[PDB]
């Protein structure tokens, strides 16, 4: 009669590494690394992302005409640019502190787009119908939906002053532009005053702008330029615009709501009616395991990105069947 | 392995022991078979479960220095977490295999300590009794209630 | 059918 | 006769965690985590902190009148602002490169406040008695103690030029202001010259300033503004001020001594006659253990901050009394 | 535990052994009592002491990117050091308990190796002598100077 | 040490065993000498080799905040990597010494298990045979092919 | 007859540390820490570094005359400044965005220095022979080799305009200067026009400059100053210079080739005909081990810097000879 | 009263 | 002359 002590073996082919030995076959192991994605853009907490498509953040917020389908979207779980996000500033120029503006939008989960200065009541004694072929739409010259090109009327551009008081209970993003014509003749044809100025002031913002006339290498058929500026008007505060030329005035502004856990990613993936807790630019990934090697850029409740190709912990025994 | 049992003095595992991680094979006049040690298997499952749960818990063209600092931060954190993840898994895998080895060794020594010189120790994990050990006797060995005085006289006669 | 293994660190144990 | 081998047990209820098991009772353990503070602000190496009280760094260094009790303090172990640190710039405006100035002060362990430009000898043919209700004191209009409001005298503001040579053997912090009146009438009433300029130059600093007249939303009863500027004048170098208007001139400046291990914290805790090696904004903490979970902001020789609620190492045995 | 002694074949600890971490209980005609093994206790204190000593050694509104980079750095370092602290303590606690287990196991085996078949090994940490073992005999066991030939004949007669 | 052999029941090492890490010393009528256990030495070299391979794989005056953030990043990464390097080496050194201890212990137990009561276990790593064990006999012990039944009768007579 | 089990000892005196014990003598160990250097500057992949010697990056790229030996060097494996790297801007002034320029050069592995504007054909009706004693050479007044001091001719400084189209297929670094005279008399003697301007524009760069006349504390015998500016002209783009005064014009520019693994170090070590994979400012170091404690600044494929004095892993046994 | 325990990693040992 | 030790983690083994 005999009794023997022994241990379990099976047909597992799982392998793990240790410090003393590589590729040990074991009876049971656990993968610790998410290493697949579903190739889709998905909702977070039931909320879809804002897909800018062929537009970038500048084209969206200025209202580049080619971005009209974006205008009514009011809330999103993250912002998606494409490699094709080309429609931005259609009249060439510099977007001042653009990267800071993107950083601000990265924590915005919704906003209200509203008329800060109605077109036909805010700027008496000026023309408000300026368009340009650089911002075309339907093969016709057009302009930013959220700004307004003020020009002389009846050979005169009187000094203007207008103000807006923020009674939204939320920060208001205000954008405007300054036109820099290529030569003095265009300056006088558009704004009459050669030594024009613009002033924009809040309680905690102030800047003066001048025509800065200069002939530039042409971009999109324009020797002149338009610079773009923004500020965040805090609740209760007033913004004041003063000008005798060159102002590309605000028309629509944005009352901002802040949220946690948003961001901006660039992705070639398509939206589907899927749901995830963790989105990457390649696709959605699961969130149960501690690590992932799909992509360093993630949105949501996500595993930690690592470079590892394999992370596998043994739970069972060294497997020695026979 | 560190404790000498798995892939050691017990050279291989048992595909026939399907119902646990460590246990017994017996042969007597009533027959033969495998039986897991359920207490040691459950205790090991508890420990490995706790271990697994423990493990599973833009810049513009004139801002290149800031861009490179941001990249240094991202790359350095990634280096550190890749290192931490891989090293913890290697270390814990070594410890898990040694834990199983220890569990087998301890079960073997518990049987050896019950049987004393009422059985001959072959050296491959097996004991050959110096007395007839029927199914109730085998179960007493597996359950830690083996009665050495009951069989000592028969065994001493056979050990001679 | 033998053990409490809520994480499934062991197999089915034949049952 | 018998001999048995065994191990110690006792009445310890200490528990520790391992990888395989949680809440193991052990005969002896050691806490590795400082998890209490004394609720006080304390001295470091026998040196008390500078408590700005109701003032911030701007109010202290400009000499906002409500900060007069701070004027004679010459050395400190760290700087403490309160949630009530409100008295700062009393005449509204922008403090240029303010955050960099705070960063500089974070390594200053003492200074000498001295007269860089005596009031009644430095600016002949100008008035030096300008005050404002925005900087009130004793219910009377007043002004920064370290600056001087120069205005026209007898209907004239002649061009001024003065210089200071740093013979302190240490960096000298020089602060000044530029006044931006709300309208041209105030500009001419105060400084006579409508097209006024200010020039401030050292060997490694140069900046020109203009009136920048503009009507702003009123802050503290002022439609005008005052911007504040600073530079560090290196030993042996000269600073030169030139102006025909708008200069808020330096009167007191600071010869700086640098030290290691200082900083700026915000705290609601009160000073006591206690001594520590490690100060946090909640209170002082001990320094013997490697980790602490009281606060991430620390001054001194301190344990490392961690999020952990418990860090306890076993030294004795698994405790199995019976 | 890994070495099978603590909470293993020596099922529980001794509140009566107050003067060390590991040691002995004896019974003979002269009486009974507990005595720490001072050498193994002191050696363990030295090692645990070395282990403990080893363990105990603004932005403005247009600078949000720099503010967030600073926060990323602070948060990432905090994550890493919280992880490092907690993991080192878990790993070292496991190793400390296994160290104590090993120390008990080694002391048990040292006694077993001195006594050989002059005592019967019960399996609970205890040995029952086959000869009378007075206080000097017990002290020789505790001090590693037990004289097996001195007692082998008496023991062989009793073991029979 | 954890497994009790090195600097334990085998009190010291052998400068005379030059050809391996663990092994044997014998004495019989034909003479004496040291011989490494080549299998256990090679296996240990393989493991330690895998372990070693596993281990061996400006700002201007108005930018002080950015300068200090850069310094914080550099200093924090340096602190972390100095800690990681020193701790991994301490932990792995402890494990290496315990690995060697285990290897010696396992070799000792393999010999003990071959010889059974055909030799007397001294307790210092040595066995004294109850039968004459010539060079072929010694080699069978070293190679794991010792034939206990061949010598059991002679040994039982001498053990008496 | 006897057989005994045992283990190897030898005459090793190597020591290692563990967690439970320090200074354990072992039979064999491995050093993991590179702790020596060869005291030399060496080649990387057979390519020598650029040794700026007594010049800094500014003196090299502007062509300070004292840096003439550097002019023909076209490729390098890293850039070495010395503690004696003094020859830089010889006419005093500010080098705008200098640190960003250094950052750009840190990834340049070669360039082509070429004439962007030939001296005698690019600026008709202006003098091109301006020199200064502040930039002396052979005891004679001289000037930057890569720039050109344009001054009035026959009492006149007509408005100039010239352009360069980048047909290099690579980014072109263009440097220029703006002179700020000490007083109006020098302004008119040099450039005739008191209200002079300079304009520099590309497609993605535009800046206007003015004389900014001001008397400064003298540096290198100069009350005036010269500011230095640069931009990267992308392939296919055009740069345009326009001026009626004060322009220190580009003459030579640099077509840049980018590489990985370069950098800028400061070192007192001398070049030798040695080869390394890893260079530090103290000397070259080996690359076989995982860690090094020589210096935190490294170029090449390098071990990781640590503060440790010793890192040694045991491979053999606790050594107990007897 | 028995051991050198300068860190006090063990208790009073009854003395 | 006995072992495969390509890293040289052991000594010369007397040969
Ligand atoms: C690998 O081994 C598996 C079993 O091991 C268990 O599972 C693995 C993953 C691991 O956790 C181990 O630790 C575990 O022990 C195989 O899966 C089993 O396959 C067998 C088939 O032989 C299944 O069984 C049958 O079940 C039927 C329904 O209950 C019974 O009717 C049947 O009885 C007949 O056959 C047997 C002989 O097998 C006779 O003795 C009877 O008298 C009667 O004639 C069997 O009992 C069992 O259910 C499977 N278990 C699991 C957990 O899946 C696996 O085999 C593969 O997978 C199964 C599902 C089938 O697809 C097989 O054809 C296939 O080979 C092994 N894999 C490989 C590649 O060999
Ligand atoms: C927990 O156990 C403690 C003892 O264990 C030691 O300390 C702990 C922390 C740990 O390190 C262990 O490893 C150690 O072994 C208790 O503290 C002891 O309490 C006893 C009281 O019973 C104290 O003793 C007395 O000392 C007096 C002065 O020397 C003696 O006169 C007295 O003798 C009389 O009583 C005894 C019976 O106890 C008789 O046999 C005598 O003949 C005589 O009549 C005792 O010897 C001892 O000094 C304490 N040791 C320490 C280190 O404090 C602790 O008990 C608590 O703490 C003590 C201080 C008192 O407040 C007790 O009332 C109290 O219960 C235990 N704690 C709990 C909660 O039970
Ligand atoms: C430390 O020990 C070394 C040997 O241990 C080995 O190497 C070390 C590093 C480690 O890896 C250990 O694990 C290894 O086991 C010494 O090096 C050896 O020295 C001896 C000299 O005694 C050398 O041997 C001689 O070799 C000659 C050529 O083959 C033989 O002719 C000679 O034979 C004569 O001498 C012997 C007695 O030694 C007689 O028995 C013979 O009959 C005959 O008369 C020897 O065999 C051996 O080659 C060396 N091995 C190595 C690997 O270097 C080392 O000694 C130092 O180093 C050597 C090179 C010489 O410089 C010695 O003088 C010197 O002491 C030890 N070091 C110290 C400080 O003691
Ligand atoms: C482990 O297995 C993988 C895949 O089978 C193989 O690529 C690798 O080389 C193996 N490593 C070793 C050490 O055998
Ligand atoms: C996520 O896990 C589920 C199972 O819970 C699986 O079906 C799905 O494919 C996983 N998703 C990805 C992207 O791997
Ligand atoms: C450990 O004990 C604490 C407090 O007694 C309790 O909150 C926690 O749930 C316990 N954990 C386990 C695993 O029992
Ligand atoms: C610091 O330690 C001392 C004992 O050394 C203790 O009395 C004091 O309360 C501790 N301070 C805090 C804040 O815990
Ligand atoms: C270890 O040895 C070094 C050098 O011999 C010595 O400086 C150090 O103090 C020693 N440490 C211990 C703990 O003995
Ligand atoms: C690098 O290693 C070689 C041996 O491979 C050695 O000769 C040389 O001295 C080492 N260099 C330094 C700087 O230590």
């Amino acid at each position: 009669d005999t009794i023997c002590i022994g241990y379990h073996a099976n047909n597992s082919t799982d392998t793990v590494d240790t410090v003393l030995e590589k590729n040990v076959t074991v009876t049971h192991s656990v993968n610790l690394l998410e290493d697949s994605h579903n190739g889709k853009l998905c909702r977070l907490k039931g909320i879809a992302p804002l897909q800018l498509g062929k537009c970038n953040i500048a084209g969206w917020l200025l209202g580049n005409p080619e971005c009209d389908p974006l205008l009514p979207v009011r809330s999103w779980s993250y912002i998606v640019e494409t490699p094709n996000s080309e429609n931005g500033i259609c009249y060439p120029g510099d977007f001042i502190d653009y990267e800071e503006l993107r950083e601000q939008l990265s924590s915005v989960s919704s906003f209200e787009r509203f008329e800060i200065f109605p077109k036909e009541s805010s700027w008496p004694n000026h023309n408000t119908n300026g368009v340009t072929a650089a911002c075309s739409h339907e093969g016709k010259s057009s302009f930013y939906r959220n700004l307004l090109w003020l020009t002389e009327k009846e050979g005169s551009y009187p000094k203007l002053k207008n103000s807006y008081v923020n009674k939204k209970g939320k920060e208001v993003l205000v954008l405007w532009g300054i036109h820099h014509p290529p030569n003095s003749k265009e300056q006088q044809n558009l704004y009459q005053n050669e030594n024009a100025y613009v002033s924009v002031v809040t309680s905690n913002y102030n800047r003066r702008f001048t025509p800065e006339i200069a002939e530039r290498p042409k971009v999109r058929d324009q020797a002149g330029r338009m610079n773009y500026y923004w500020t965040l008007l805090k609740p209760g505060d007033t913004i004041i615009f003063e000008a005798n030329g060159n102002l590309i005035a605000p028309m629509y502004a944005f009352a901002l709501s802040r949220g946690f856990g948003s961001g901006i990613i660039t992705s070639n993936a398509s939206m589907h009616e899927c749901n995830t807790k963790c989105q990457t630019p390649l696709g959605a990934i699961n969130s149960s395991l501690p690590y992932q090697n799909i992509h360093p850029v993630t949105i949501g409740e996500c595993p930690k990105y690592v470079r590892s190709a394999k992370l596998r912990m043994v739970t069972g025994l060294r497997n020695i069947p026979s | 392995g560190l404790f000498g049992a798995i892939a050691g003095f017990i050279e291989g595992g048992w595909t026939g022991m399907i119902d646990g991680w460590y246990g017994y094979h017996h042969q007597n006049e009533q027959g033969s078979g495998y039986a897991a040690d359920q207490k040691s298997t459950q205790n090991a499952i508890n420990g490995i479960t706790n271990k697994v749960n423990t493990v599973i818990e833009e810049f513009n063209k004139l801002e290149k220095r800031m861009e490179n600092l941001n990249k240094k931060v991202d790359d350095g954190f990634l280096d550190i977490w890749t290192y931490n993840a891989e090293l913890l898994v290697l270390l814990e895998n070594e410890r898990t295999l040694d834990f199983h080895d220890s569990n087998v060794k301890n079960l073997y020594e518990k049987v050896k300590s019950q049987l004393k010189n009422n059985a001959k120790e072959i050296g491959n994990g097996c004991f050959e009794f110096y007395h007839k050990c029927d199914n109730e006797c085998m179960e007493s060995v597996r359950n830690g209630t083996y009665d050495y005085p009951k069989y000592s006289e028969e065994s001493k006669l056979n050990r001679e | 059918c033998l053990y409490r293994d809520p994480l499934g660190v062991a197999g089915g144990m034949g049952c």
